[PDB]
């Protein structure tokens, strides 16, 4: 059975957590921390 | 069984913003 | 904000730093900043969420199993479609538990893999955020897939 | 005066080896204890039940079901199988494909599997759908007003070869 | 019927909520 | 007198105090680096309700279904036990999927963390194992097709697989005793095999650190 | 549109609540 | 139709696979959609439409041969306690909404299994039903909790009658294999357009003859074609039978959650000022 | 412009004040959970069971048991209740003194415990032995072809005091 | 290459060697101070086929006896497994008696290890109520009225006794709950407990070094 | 036999020899004298001994329990017969359930009443060894006095 | 007698309880013992010992009233299996220590009961059985294991007939309150000896009377002694079923434990020559 | 159910034991060994 | 019947030979 | 039930000194 | 009688093991 709610979490939640993840980096990659390596 | 899911799957991604909106706004009332 | 800075000067923490550790010692004080303030936020807030979804959207109670009547609709969970897509689309049924098996393993093969470099960012890692977004997108085909007719697994109703 | 590696090694090659003795005389009973006990041997497995698990009695499943008429019952093991004027032989419900069972369809004269659509005839083997393989067979021995299913160890009377099921 | 509509709009505040605290609290995420 | 510098003279309390609070968070660790400790805290959700629905389910064809009911009518909040249980199963691997998003997308698996990512893998294993077997114990026809549908496939392996198979359902075919080795897989070995690896996991984070800046 | 509102405005309350206890306790010479 | 559903399936008209018994009859598959809310308070009445979608311009073969328009008609099986709203406990603008509907109980003890059709399908493309919910606080055997509900949609007319004998609305295959020499038509019963074919069968009006002048066919090819425009579709749906004090006491430990997060936050402030004024992290 | 130890052990009694709260209330439902169900209340508890847990036919009951007879039967909760040309009130057949089920000797008239020796009269008040209360009292209120057993609140008729099973 | 020294970098396990390498036996300690840890090794015994019966136990009213004679009659060496459980759960109690015997004729509870005799009460209690909670899951006459004689005792308490008496046996009487409760704090709860206490007890025991000679 | 003698002059040491530790620092070495070599004989002994009691006494299987039925004998495990002789010999319940709780609560009491001195060695502790031995003794009393009639407890079938 | 055991309760000599049903007419307790094997081999002849001792110097009362010595009486409820061995299969010393003993099962496939007796009982104060255990190689209901064994054991005469009346063997109570004034004797059907005692009740030949002339007697007082010398006794043993290749492998693995041990002291000694030689510990 | 094995074994465990510990106890009693305090 | 006897002759073995390998290991207790 | 009672605890009683005596002679011929 | 002899023999057969097998290895310049 597949449960349209549950579905809808896990995408949506996958997709925005991607999105964050790269956003990240992108941030450390524009500015580098210190030790950032 | 799309609008259910794209509904949750919208609401899942944007709330994040308007709470990351949210914080950021009390961070800069609180003065960070 | 409370911050320390890494204590170049002491040779045990450059002896870390070398070996990709370390990274413990400076930035923030854990306790109590993080672990005693902010860890029960994010408990307290995963448990409200789970218990908010468990009043409004309780757990069902199907019908009782019947070994001669087979429902129309089989599926497992949801982290397990893929793997029943590709279980349900490969002919051969020891291609398919070998593919199965390959999943965990591949992924413990990973670190071995990318141990060719000590990049960390993603956007310093071409290839292998290429091949990761290639196999996530991959995954959520056969994922969405699996909750279609077989017949229509290679296009998910497209084109 | 002093005993070198060479004899260090040695002696715990023969200590440890009859330790590791010790150790495996412990483990095969363990072994052999969560492997599933055999069911009963009766010539291949014999008998028949319903879905209360009642033993069929033959006189009274005829006068339930009319000719050409399909019945699930409780074959070998557990299987549900088909019985079809008795006849000789019963098919496995079981699809070959996957394992879900497949309904009777005596307006198509087939068998046809809801779950990706496989197809077998009368007698049970494939015509369509992705089941590489037929339905299998069991002999549908009627005796002392009781239905006993054994092994079909025979030649598949459908396509020729040897039972895949064996 | 409102007080279901009020149910699942707890839902979405309690996480939108949990979201601001940990950015307000860890100062920014 | 004073009962904390008794406890402190044999516990030792304020060796602990100083190594936690020689601990620090460096600025790269972001709300992502929560997922795995989210991961944990749905664990130990599924521990605390997990358990609670042990004094009430009976892992038997003729009980299972109606101990369930009964869990979901008569017993005092068992609805909100077992509905916390479901969600908070799907939300374990869901943020697990997520952790490991963050750890790739970090590099946190290259060296010296090999055997923690490793270690990691094991446990979504072990993470999968619990909702396949949970799954089926309320004997419903879901839960029961699902046995059926998968119980068969090791089968496909050349020598082996017919045992692999038969230990798995507890005979040759899908019955009792395929709901007791579930049960017991369920409630036994997958809580105390989940239990060391999480114990490796850690320990092995707390002994490296979390890895550099990005 | 129930939803919509009751969502903004709780959130505009909490927020409230939370501005309120900073300010609040500040002016209380405790924060 | 449904009543034949319940003629010749009097139990329940759904098998234990979960198929809906109109399948057995109605052999083409057509989309049907439900909408019923996620979840509804005890003694509430509430709206659950059963959406049977068609081609209106596209029209169907009647039982003498010539076009027709087709009907709907679908089975809704509610949980129990579920059953059709009484007429004093449904608002005005529903009662506009539904029309002139029979809701019917498939069975005595049987009020949350309704059949409904058949209907006008040029306006009842969409079926309202008003439903009653239960009430757990004066019935044992009801409870609050998420059940399934059933939902069978049909259109056009079947293939089957009830004595087993086919409808008009078929495709006609073959009976041996040889060459076509009877392609003529007339009657003798009643009236209506018969055909009657050879290579012997007899074929009713309604399908197109696509075979004309003298075919080599083969036992089993098509000597017509397939008329049928309708079709047969049944889904699932769930629905929560929920009460009020659970999501009351829910909204409380959420705002007591969000305060406790609240001070928690403003906590970490003041130690994060002493920290400051202080020097020992 | 910085808060001593009185204000941080203040804010420490509102936030973790505040943060038991849901601990508490998080926990009464799970105390309350383990907490065992309600039977099912009818005027005090009803019915009576015999030892395959079917319910007890009153006229087949005196069809197997004569006068003066003593049959253990399923009564409140699932007690065994001896049942004794009906009798009005029915004895629980567990001991006073730690709970074995005392069987009845017409022989001497009375119940004899063989755990420790303890005795009951025909009524079921203790006579001898270790037990220091008497054996509980059920109305036995017999209707429609049914024994239906609830508890006894009125004055105890063998020694005048209040039930002591209350 | 060489896998040594890769596992060695990482889990450093010349430091585990050392520190393993650096503890000495004083010549105080005799045979008797083998009993404690011949008690872990009886429960080592009890974990391992304990865990062995859960594939085949079944806890309930209608199936627990036949499963019993099950295991012991159709179970390939089932007969053995169990009648080791027996024995081996007789043995720990006994060896733990012989270890408290020791214990306290060694004087080693005395300061600083007053925690640790603690922490062992408690895991003799723990270990009793395993013994208790076992003995009647075969649910035979002797098991079953093992129940019914003792689960009426905490009744005697004044104010919580009966609240007590029906949490052990899951109602007001003695039945399928009390069998359900039994089996969930026999294979659950006590084994996670005595686990907890044991590593109280054997980390205290490590970090304090064996009581000083006579 | 090896045998390490204790480093005196280790400041360490002292220190912990002063608080009654460091009692693992000197004597035989425990790896792998004890561990690796003597701990296996122990563990194989055990197991040894247990294995051949199950196979020459194997486990009984009684009758299915009857709840009308009270079995003539009814005894909990050897290990539980002093308990039960006191909670069947005396008549007050609570005074029994009391009694019953003071046994792991007394025990617990004993390090705390014991640490009056630092003696170890029973020889020179008269007091407390003969409070041990005569614990011991009316336990063994109540133990065998468990499974015999009750009026015959308070003599086990003696005077 | 057993045979009135077995008239009186024809399913079982054995209560629910565990009672053996001797009890409810013989009601004075004799220490009764058994001898049975720890443990036998399938298809095995043994000897299981049933003691019932007494004293022979002192007599019982008859039904007549006068002395006379006591018989001894036996029932033996073995194992699934298990049964009075054949004489064929019986040692010769075997037999010499039976007797003439008259084995009898309690009803058929009941060959596991044995009820034995009467027997003179200054011949036969122990009863040997020669029982044949059973063999799980051939009989699917048979498995090796421990099983129970229950036995009772009976001397001197009864205290109640099958038909329910009490025996001379008895004491006799009293009837109501008052005063003695019937010491007497004379009768009038049979022989023997009777006495009338009012205050009506008869007591016959047998007991003596502790009651003289003129009493002042209450209802329930004892007007006769209790002439019962003998008594009944139940014990339970327990059997092992033992199956000859568990204990042959468990030898086996006994000796290589030994082995181990033996090499792991070896092994020890070897490390504590290395560590004098070298100095690394 | 009184099982006089174990019994026995129980009992005679003790006991040996119980006389071991006093027999060890005794022996560094009369030579008391180094820190032996 | 010897090798049942020769079976508890095989626990009295194993275990006063394994206080024996315990004494000689340990030398001496 | 006194006679195997009593045998077991014999045994396990004087067993024990049986393999004390054997641990110490194997020591002796040892030469420790 | 024959427990007597096979516990004394066994024992007297596993200790001339256990010498025989430290004076063998012994003299094999093993120990
Ligand atoms: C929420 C905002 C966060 C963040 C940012 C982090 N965590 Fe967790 N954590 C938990 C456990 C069991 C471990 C491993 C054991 C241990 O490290 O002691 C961790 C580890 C970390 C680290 C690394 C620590 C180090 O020493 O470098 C970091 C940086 C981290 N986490 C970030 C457990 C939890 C938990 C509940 C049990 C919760 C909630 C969180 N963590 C949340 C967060
Ligand atoms: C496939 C990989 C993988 C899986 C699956 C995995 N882990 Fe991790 N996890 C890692 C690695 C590698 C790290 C350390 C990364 C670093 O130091 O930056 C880590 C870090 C963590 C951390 C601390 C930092 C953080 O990001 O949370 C926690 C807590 C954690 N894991 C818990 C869990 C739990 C609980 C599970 C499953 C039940 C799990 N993990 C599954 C690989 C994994
Ligand atoms: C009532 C007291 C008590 C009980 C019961 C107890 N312990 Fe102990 N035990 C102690 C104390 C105190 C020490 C440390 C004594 C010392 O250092 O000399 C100890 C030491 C030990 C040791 C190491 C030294 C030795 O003598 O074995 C082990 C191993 C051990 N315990 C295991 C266990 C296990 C396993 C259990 C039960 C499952 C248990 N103990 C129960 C008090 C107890
Ligand atoms: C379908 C409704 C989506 C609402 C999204 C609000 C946040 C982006
Ligand atoms: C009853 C036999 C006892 C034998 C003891 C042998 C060791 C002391
Ligand atoms: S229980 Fe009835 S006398 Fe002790």
């Amino acid at each position: 059975m597949v449960e349209p709610l549950l579905s809808g979490i896990v995408l949506g939640l996958i997709v925005v957590t991607l999105a964050g993840l790269f956003y990240a980096a992108y941030k450390q990659y524009k500015r580098p921390n210190e030790l950032g390596g | 069984m799309s609008g259910e899911l794209l509904n949750a799957a919208l609401l899942s991604f944007g709330l994040i913003f308007v709470g990351w909106a949210l914080g950021a706004l009390l961070l800069k009332i609180q003065g960070a | 904000a409370t911050h320390k800075k890494p204590d170049l000067s002491d040779p045990t923490l450059r002896a870390k730093l070398a070996k990709g550790m370390g990274h413990n010692y400076y930035g923030e004080p854990a306790w109590p900043n993080d672990l005693l303030y902010v860890f029960p936020i994010v408990i307290m807030g995963s448990f409200a969420c789970i218990v908010a979804l468990a009043v409004l959207d309780p757990a069902m109670t199907g019908e009782p199993a019947n070994p001669f009547a087979t429902p129309l609709e089989i599926l497992p969970e949801w982290y397990l479609y893929p793997v029943f897509q590709i279980l349900r689309s490969l002919p051969n049924k020891l291609l398919g538990v070998l593919a199965m098996a390959s999943v965990p393993l591949g992924l413990i093969l990973v670190p071995f893999i990318e141990n060719v470099n000590k990049f960390q960012n993603p956007f310093r890692r071409p290839v292998a955020t290429t091949v990761f977004l290639f196999g996530t997108l991959v995954t959520l085909w056969l994922g969405i897939g699996a909750a279609l007719p077989l017949d229509k697994s290679l296009t998910l109703g497209l084109f | 005066d002093v005993p070198d590696m060479g004899r260090r090694q040695f002696m715990n090659l023969l200590t440890f080896g009859t330790v590791t003795g010790v150790a495996l005389g412990a483990l095969y009973p363990v072994v052999n204890y969560f492997i599933p006990p055999a069911a009963g041997g009766a010539g291949g497995g014999t008998t028949a039940k319903d879905e209360l698990g009642n033993d069929v009695s033959v006189s009274k499943f005829l006068e339930s079901h009319n000719v050409g008429d399909r019945t699930l019952v409780q074959g070998l093991k557990g299987d549900p199988t088909y019985i079809v004027a008795i006849t000789d032989y019963g098919i496995n419900a079981v699809c070959t494909h996957l394992g879900c069972v497949v309904p009777w369809n005596a307006a198509e004269n087939k068998f046809k599997c809801p779950c990706h659509g496989s197809q077998y005839d009368a007698t049970g083997k494939v015509v369509r759908g992705p089941a590489p393989k037929s339905l299998a067979l069991s002999h549908a021995k009627t005796e002392n007003d009781k239905i006993v299913l054994t092994s079909w160890t025979e030649t598949d009377f459908r396509t020729g070869e040897e039972p895949w099921w064996s | 019927m409102a007080i279901l509509t009020l149910g699942w709009v707890s839902l979405l505040v309690v996480f939108t909520w949990s979201i601001a605290m940990v950015v307000w609290g860890r100062n920014g995420l | 007198a004073n009962v904390y510098d008794w406890f402190e003279e044999r516990l030792e309390i304020q060796a602990i105090a100083e190594d936690v609070t020689s601990k620090y968070v460096p600025p790269h660790v972001n709300i992502f680096y929560c997922l795995g400790g989210i991961t944990l805290v749905c664990f130990l959700i599924q521990f605390a309700t997990g358990f609670a629905m042990t004094f009430y389910y009976k892992p038997t064809v003729a009980e299972a279904y109606s101990s369930v009911q009964y869990i979901m009518n008569e017993v005092n909040f068992g609805w909100l036990i077992r509905s916390i249980h479901r969600w908070s199963a799907s939300m374990m691997v869901l943020m697990m999927i997520l952790h490991v998003f963050r750890v790739y997308l970090t590099g946190g698996f290259k060296k010296p963390r090999e055997l923690t990512w490793v270690s990691g893998v094991i446990l979504a294993v072990i993470t999968v194992s619990f909702g396949v077997t949970g799954y089926s114990l309320p004997w419903d026809q879901v839960g029961y097709w699902a046995v059926k549908i998968v119980s068969g496939v090791p089968e496909a392996i050349p020598v082996v697989g017919v045992l692999i198979s038969d230990l798995l359902r507890g005979g040759s075919s899908v019955g009792q005793a395929t709901l007791t080795r579930y049960y017991s897989a369920h409630t036994f070995v997958l809580p105390w095999l989940i239990a060391v690896f999480m114990l490796f996991h850690f320990l092995m984070i707390r002994k490296q650190g979390i890895s550099g800046p990005l | 549109m129930l939803a919509i509102v009751a969502y903004i405005g709780f959130l505009a309350l909490f927020t409230g609540i939370a501005a309120g206890l900073l300010f609040g306790l500040r002016s209380a010479k405790i924060l | 139709y449904p009543f034949w559903a319940q003629q010749t399936y009097p139990e329940t008209p759904r098998e234990p696979t979960g198929r809906i018994v109109c399948a057995n009859c109605h052999l083409a598959a057509k989309p049907t959609e439900v909408e019923v809310p996620q979840s509804v308070l005890p003694d509430t009445v509430f709206k659950a439409v059963v959406k049977i979608p068609y081609d209106t311009s596209v029209q169907q073969v009647g039982a003498d041969g010539s076009k027709v328009g087709l009907n709907v008609g679908a089975v809704l099986m509610l949980p129990e306690g579920f059953k059709i709203a009484p007429e004093d406990r449904i608002p005005e603008e529903l009662k506009e909404e539904i029309g002139d509907v029979y809701f019917q109980p498939y069975g005595e003890d049987k009020d949350n299994i309704v059949i409904v059709g058949p209907l006008p399908g040029e306006q009842y493309q969409e079926i309202v039903f008003p439903v009653l919910s239960p009430n757990p606080a004066n019935d044992k055997n009801i409870h609050f909790g998420k059940y399934s509900v059933h939902v069978g949609g049909n259109r056009g007319r079947g293939q089957v009658y009830p004595t087993g004998e086919k409808s008009n609305n078929n495709l006609y295959s073959a009976a041996a294999t040889g060459t076509i020499s009877k392609i003529a038509k007339q009657e003798g019963e009643d009236g209506s357009v018969k055909y009657l074919v050879d290579i012997s069968d007899t074929i009713p009006a309604g399908p197109e003859l696509i075979v004309s002048e003298g075919q080599a066919v083969t036992a089993g090819d098509a000597l017509t074609n397939n008329p049928n425009v309708g079709g047969f579709g049944q889904l699932d749906a769930e629905i929560v039978l929920q009460d009020a004090n659970r999501v009351g006491w829910l909204i409380a430990f959420v705002a007591l959650v969000m305060l406790a997060q609240v001070m928690l936050v403003l906590k970490k402030k003041q130690v994060e000022k002493v920290q400051a004024a202080e020097m020992n992290f």
